[PDB]
C-alpha cells in the first residue's frame, strides 16, 4: 500500500477511536449523575404502584 | 407541627336522644324513612370532609 492510503486509513481509525473514547468518558459521567440524583432512566429503583390503591368510599368515613 | 384545632365544649353541646338501643331498634325502620334527608346530608359531609370537626352543624 502507498503512504497515502495508510495515512488516510490511519485518520479513519483515529476518528473512530477518538469518538468511542469520548463516549466512554461521557457514559461514566452520566452514570455518576443518575446514581447520585435518581432523575434519569437508570438506577430507577421501583416504588409502589399507585394504581393498587382503592379509592372507594370505605366502611368508615375518616380515611 | 401546628396546634390541633378543637371546638369548644359549648360548641359541642346538643340535646341528646336518651333512649335505649331497643327503643332505637324498634323505631329504626320508620326513623330511617322519616329522617332520611338530614341524616343523608350528615353522612355525605362525613365521607367528603373526612373530619368530624367539619360536620358538627
Amino acid at each position: 500500500d502507498g503512504p497515502e492510503k495508510n495515512y488516510e486509513r490511519t485518520m479513519a481509525i483515529l476518528q473512530i477511536e477518538a469518538e468511542k473514547a469520548e463516549l466512554r468518558l461521557k457514559e461514566l459521567e452520566v452514570r455518576r449523575l443518575m446514581r447520585a440524583r435518581g432523575d434519569g432512566p437508570w438506577f430507577h429503583y421501583p416504588t409502589i404502584d399507585k394504581e393498587l390503591i382503592d379509592h372507594s368510599p370505605k366502611a368508615t368515613p375518616d380515611n | 407541627p401546628g396546634i390541633v384545632e378543637l371546638p369548644s365544649l359549648e360548641d359541642l353541646k346538643v340535646q341528646e336522644v336518651k333512649v335505649s338501643s331497643s327503643v332505637l331498634k324498634a323505631a329504626a325502620h320508620h326513623y330511617g324513612a322519616q329522617c332520611d334527608k338530614p341524616n343523608k346530608e350528615f353522612m355525605l359531609c362525613r365521607w367528603e370532609e373526612k373530619d368530624p370537626r367539619r360536620c358538627l352543624e
